[PDB]
């Protein structure tokens, strides 16, 4: 559920989209 | 100073002066690997209510900084890059972003987000972002 978003989440913080 | 912020605003952020605990079992922790080593934040997800579209809140849990460009571009969805660069710019020369080779973006202290909150009309959102656990 909550780990659909992980993935993008971890993109923004290390490349910022 | 060199400044001028976008003009089209979340609707998400009308009210300034909402109480923010009730948001606050809204954020998820979430650990990310960095080469040096695994990371903590906390992230709170916020969904433009009338373009559906979501954008995450972030805070790092060691020292609380908070990616200011997030909160830019979940507060002004129509922004140009030339609108969020000229705020960036803003931001180093008056408030004091960390240096943080891991992280895209800039990141601020707990109390320099709270300063720009209130210009951006999201205290209630940073607010339940910093009081949220970790753990």
């Amino acid at each position: 559920g909550p780990l659909s978003d992980n993935e993008e989440f971890e993109n923004v913080v290390k490349n910022g989209h | 100073k060199s400044r001028s912020l976008p003009a089209e605003r979340n609707p998400l952020y009308k009210d300034d002066t909402l109480d923010h605990t009730p948001l606050i079992p809204k954020c998820r922790a979430q650990v990310i690997e960095f080469p040096d080593g695994p990371a903590t934040f906390v992230r709170l997800k916020c969904t433009n209510p009338e373009s559906k579209v979501p954008h995450f809140l972030m805070r790092m849990a060691k020292d609380s900084s908070i990616s200011a460009t997030s909160m830019f571009r979940s507060a002004f969805p129509k922004a140009t890059q030339e609108e969020e660069d000229l705020e960036m710019r803003w931001i180093r020369d008056n408030l004091n972003p960390i240096e943080d080779k891991r992280v895209a973006g800039l990141w601020v202290p707990p109390a320099d987000a709270l300063a720009l909150a209130k210009d951006y009309s999201m205290t209630p959102f940073i607010n339940a972002l910093l009081e949220a656990s970790s753990t």
